[PDB]
RNA sequence: UUCAAAUGAGAACUUUGAAGACUGAAGUGGGGAAAGGUUCCACGUCAACAGCAGUUGGACGUGGGUUAGUCGAUCCUAAGAGAUGGGGAAGCUCCGUUUCAAAGGCCUGAUUUUAUGCAGGCCACCAUCGAAAGGGAAUCCGGUUAAGAUUCCGGAACCUGGAUAUGGAUUCUUCACGGUAACGUAACUGAAUGUGGAGACGUCGGCGCGAGCCCUGGGAGGAGUUAUCUUUUCUUCUUAACAGCUUAUCACCCCGGAAUUGGUUUAUCCGGAGAUGGGGUCUUAUGGCUGGAAGAGGCCAGCACCUUUGCUGGCUCCGGUGCGCUUGUGACGGCCCGUGAAAAUCCACAGGAAGGAAUAGUUUUCAUGCCAGGUCGUACUGAUAACCGCAGCAGGUCUCCAAGGUGAACAGCCUCUAGUUGAUAGAAUAAUGUAGAUAAGGGAAGUCGGCAAAAUAGAUCCGUAACUUCGGGAUAAGGAUUGGCUCUAAGGGUCGGGUACGAUCAACUUAGAACUGGUACGGACAAGGGGAAUCUGACUGUCUAAUUAAAACAUAGCAUUGCGAUGGUCAGAAAGUGAUGUUGACGCAAU
RNA sequence: AUGGUGAACUAUGCCUGAAUAGGGUGAAGCCAGAGGAAACUCUGGUGGAGGCUCGUAGCGGUUCUGACGUGCAAAUCGAUC
């Protein structure tokens, strides 16, 4: 046969990301001394749009504590964050929105975003528009914090890890239909070439497992083992169940 | 109804290659290559064009005197007068409030 | 092209100087077999490919 | 020039000499713009003269 | 005059794309092309620049918010929860 | 070099 | 390239030692429909610029000419 | 296409002239990009080539010809490419481009064996390549050649780099004064470091302003027509870069304190976070006056000569109009799950190191003055003959300027400027053809099938169904009018009033009425056939270049699936390797 | 099978630029006016939206199964679209 489209997406020739208009990697401030012995103050100088990102970015400016310099960090903005707003990053910082407390230093039920899963990741979990992490509980013994992620997953991470308080902005974005192939074209014009998607069942069998036939049809099942190899994994990889979700998720 | 030519070798209607049609002492129409328009300097705080400053391209700002490029105020060619006023006020006031915050905790712990 | 490189121009100049018939006194030489210039090139007939 | 002189006098403008629409020949937006410019010019002159007070000028502007 | 019974801003989409989708888009297009009340200057000037960015024409402030509304309900809830937890813990 | 297209007839052949 | 409008600056300028040449151009002009008159322009060639003085009174112009030095090469026209 | 003449051995084809035509400014014009490469131009010349000819030529032979501090490359970065360190690989070599590297150079000096070490201090980016359409230091007019020109001549400017003196400014209150302010000026110290701006930015819509063009009145000149008429038809009446004074929407300052709410745009926004109003500040896009600069260039007249050839005079003025065309620009508005490059480079600011005067000093962002500006490109074509298609092929091949009339219109049709008048000709006019047309009566009976053709067509007025996602259907269907001439009515701008009008100027838009004519009149060009229903795909969109444009593909929408990073999907021979990922479940991947 | 050359056609993505008459319909928002045993609607304008529409340049390539089919052309020509 022929190498299929999913196999061709790893070379990264035309399937890379379109990253020119992007302002930068939206990383939290490096965890130096202040953020683990006190707090440091920064100021939000502008909220801006980032191409390929439904959540806006906040250009927070902090000072370098060691050199007369004005290092500027790029935060994902949170719903309620505004220009002229002071952001306080550190351990001994107040529980207000926009601030970058550690998770040990917040109570249960607190709502946080851009959470480091390991201290010094400078941003992981809860980064997209409208999404937040919940703190369920703590374990001050073997210092650990249980959290609820946007997926429903309960995860245990370090209480020295950080997180921005509040909700990531840009929510409701997917509640609007696009109505237009053009709108979707322009959606993916600034992320990566993933669009349009032709169906394997409408291909020839040189090009896909689902291809071929005098009728359009898969023939064999579309549930594919995880022990399948590159070139077979077209369909529903390691599907525990399949069909319409008639009920709760049994979790 | 005389018709003109690009007087250089770039044939395309690019931003670098705008022309104005001008009538010469010969009586003919000729094309005249105009340079791109100069954008005013802005204040770093507000973002608004700030008056008293000459409008030029960046390398032409090295031909002229200081006074085409500065007003006699502190933060002359860089910040608007109103931005300056605001930060003067902010400076003086919150310095005074820092003094007040200091003496407050001073007399507090002195009481305890 | 008109906006051209020196190297291209140089190779053209060589071709120009080469675009000549024989000097007709070579035909008179002893043990001569050259009747004409067989490497003769013209802009319409054959291109240089430079 | 002769044809233009005749056109000025109203000739050669009937329904059979019109291959384009009324809004193509003269747009409604252009007519409205001329009209409002006229009315606002007048009301402003009348204010500046004192033949009208601001309280009437306003209602007549919006009317 | 009134020119449309029920399509409003979604008359530009004509007959296309279906009534239910045009409804959904109406309910959000109104929201995002609306003006909102500035909390800082007190004026009805706040207009969206892009998804999640709401700017006040006067006061020249900029706020992060919803894609089509300034405040999501889910975030106002977060703000109230946070006020409560904050003034619950030292109090 | 030439593969002309008119000799191709499958009408009445099969 | 430049005008000068006071004769004293012009005389100071004629003795600058980079100045070598000058020319004296006569024109005929019309102040109004009742009077044509004889305008004159004194042009001095500096190393970088040309300085011009416009005189409409021939009485002042014929004095200004003799006010020149001999070192300056003049071109009447 | 035609006639004549000249040339010539010889002329349907060369040259000139005369005439008739075409391209018709979305050109057969004038220039360029790529490509070509001397095809440019002259002289000589016709054996081959120019599918006939040939005295001609992009042919043949011999020669000439491309002049730059300012146009460009050069420089910067883009997507990306790619050494080094290191790591893989038997290896050719692969990965990766700041990486697990001890990765470098900049100011002031300090000495006066002396040349440059030590004295300090600063600084951490971490090669390089990558755009003749991006960014970018600076030049314009006139003239000139057989052939070159923003490059040469003449004149008039500007930028950079470096030298440097004078004048001015400033200082004994050492590093300026004025203004309530916005801010202003000829200048009017300012190191390290740091901030900020410019560079630097979508698309559409309309509104305003400008430029050139178009149109047009008067006048100064020239040509044309002139049986008759025509104060007439055509044409010239121009002013560069640069410099100085002035000139603006926006924005800003001061006085002052707003409901009886006002100001205000075509567009509805603004105001106690201080409106309107009165007075001022600013950007100088842009325009005006002046210089440049009339001496140039254009139109003319007169006197001259084998001649090189001129010489001499005049005039080159004053206005007006606009939904006008093109273009530039400004202030605004709409759109977005799309918010529409970077870097070189330049400037300003903060700061206050260091250095500085009084019998004399510091300052060269003020003026003037001195020197230099290298390398390569630069001709011509740019296409029914200079490129690619085997070729002088009806094919293909990026872009700029863009007159008048008709008319909605860079539609079609005619014309001016400019350019061609090329494509084998002659004689006859049979069939059959190709292209184009017409047809009595009928009217799809033709045919697989109304294929093809006809019919319809513009604008104005009237009228307009089923159905419907209420948005549409819809120009539904279907009807009437349209010329010319003479009139009428309405619709405007600017000036005019102690503390109701008048004068003047200038537009094409609509509507109506008489009259008229072989009842014609969107008179050529141009320009929809419609209706009732069904299968089918929702739509727009896409593909089988060279037999299938479709019901196929895509699409929005729906649903499912996997993954919480020590991860999912995918890549790689391996790798201290990679894409997703400048990512993080409103995400990515798979269906 | 081994080792090499090709994206000057074409496919797709990225960067940087350029290009695209005149008309029709007439969406939001806005103005005025009328109406309202209270409530909010109706009319006339403005405005100038839309992967709308007629239709140029342009891009394509439906039909004539037209011309040509030892062509002008190893895919062109003309009308119609
Ligand atoms: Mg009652
Ligand atoms: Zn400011
Ligand atoms: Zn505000």
């Amino acid at each position: 046969g022929r190498v299929i489209r999913n196999q061709r997406k790893g070379a990264g020739s035309i399937f890379t990301s379109h990253t020119r208009l992007r302002q930068g990697a939206a990383k939290l401030r490096t965890l130096d001394y202040a953020e683990r012995h006190g707090y440091i103050r920064g100021i939000v100088k502008q909220i801006v749009h980032d191409s390929g990102r439904g959540a806006p970015l906040a250009k927070v400016v902090f000072r370098d504590p060691y050199k007369y310099r004005l290092r500027e960090e790029i935060f994902i903005a949170n719903e309620g964050v505004h220009t002229g707003q002071f952001i306080y990053a550190g351990k001994k910082a107040s529980l207000n929105v926009g601030n970058v407390l550690p998770l040990g230093s917040v109570p249960e039920g607190t709502i946080v975003s851009n959470v480091e899963e390991k201290p010094g990741d400078r941003g992981a979990l809860a980064r997209a528009s409208g999404n937040y992490v919940i703190i369920i509980g703590h374990n001050p013994d073997e210092n650990k914090t249980r959290v609820r992620l946007p997926s429903g997953a309960k995860k245990v991470i370090s209480s020295d890890a950080r997180g921005v308080i509040g909700v990531i902005a840009g929510g409701g974005r997917v509640d609007k239909p696009l109505l237009k192939a053009g709108r979707a074209f322009h959606k993916y014009r600034l992320k990566r070439n993933s669009w349009p998607k032709t169906r394997g069942v409408a291909m020839n069998p040189v090009d896909h497992p689902h291809g071929g036939g005098n009728h359009q049809h898969i023939g064999k099942a579309s549930t594919i083992s995880r022990g399948a190899v590159s070139g077979q994994k077209a369909g529903l990889i390691a599907a525990r169940r399949t069909g319409l979700l008639r009920g709760s998720q049994k979790t | 109804a005389q018709r003109v030519t690009f007087r250089r070798r770039n044939p395309y209607n690019t931003r670098s290659n705008k022309i104005k049609v001008v009538k010469t002492p010969g009586g003919i129409l000729r094309a005249q290559h105009v340079k791109k328009l100069a954008t005013r300097p802005k204040c770093g705080d507000c973002g608004s064009a700030l008056q008293g400053i000459s409008t030029l391209r960046p390398r032409q700002y090295a031909t002229v005197s200081k006074t085409h490029k500065t007003v006699s105020r502190a933060y002359g060619g860089s910040r608007c007068a109103n931005c300056v006023k605001e930060r003067i006020i902010r400076a003086f006031l919150i310095e005074e409030q820092k003094i007040v915050k200091k003496v407050v905790k001073e007399q507090t712990e002195a009481a305890k | 092209a008109a906006q051209k490189s020196f190297r291209i121009k140089q190779k053209m100049a060589k071709a120009k100087k080469q675009n000549r018939p024989l000097p007709q006194w070579i035909r008179l030489r002893t043990n001569n077999t050259i009747r004409y210039n067989a490497k003769r090139r013209n802009w319409r007939r054959t291109k240089m490919n430079i | 020039r002769a044809h233009a002189q005749s056109k000025r006098e109203g000739r050669h403008s009937g329904y059979g000499k019109r291959k384009g629409t009324r809004e193509a020949r003269l747009p409604s937006q252009v007519v409205w713009i001329r009209r409002l410019r006229v009315l606002r010019r007048l009301l402003a002159k009348y204010r500046d003269a004192g033949k009208i007070d601001k309280h009437l000028y306003h209602v007549l502007y919006k009317e | 005059a009134k020119r449309t019974k029920k399509v409003g801003i979604t008359g530009k989409y004509g007959v296309r794309y279906g009534s239910s989708l045009r409804r959904q888009v109406k309910k959000l297009e109104i929201q995002q092309h609306a003006r909102y009340d500035c909390s800082f200057c007190g004026k009805k000037t706040v207009k969206r620049g892009a998804a999640g960015i709401w700017t006040c024409s006067c006061c020249k402030k900029t706020v992060a918010g919803g894609a089509y509304t300034v405040s999501t309900a889910a975030a106002a809830t977060v703000r109230s929860t946070i006020r409560r937890l904050r003034e619950m813990v030292e109090a | 070099f030439y593969e002309d297209y008119l000799i191709f007839d499958c009408r009445a052949k099969r | 390239a430049r005008e000068i409008t006071d004769i004293k600056q012009f005389l100071e300028l004629t003795r600058r030692a980079d100045v070598k040449t000058a020319t004296v151009k006569i024109n005929k002009k019309l102040n109004k429909a009742g009077k044509p008159f004889r305008q004159t322009k004194f042009k001095v060639r500096g190393s970088s610029s040309l300085y011009t003085l416009v005189i409409n009174d021939a009485g002042k112009a014929k004095k200004l000419i003799q006010s020149l030095p001999p070192t300056l090469k003049v071109n009447r026209l």
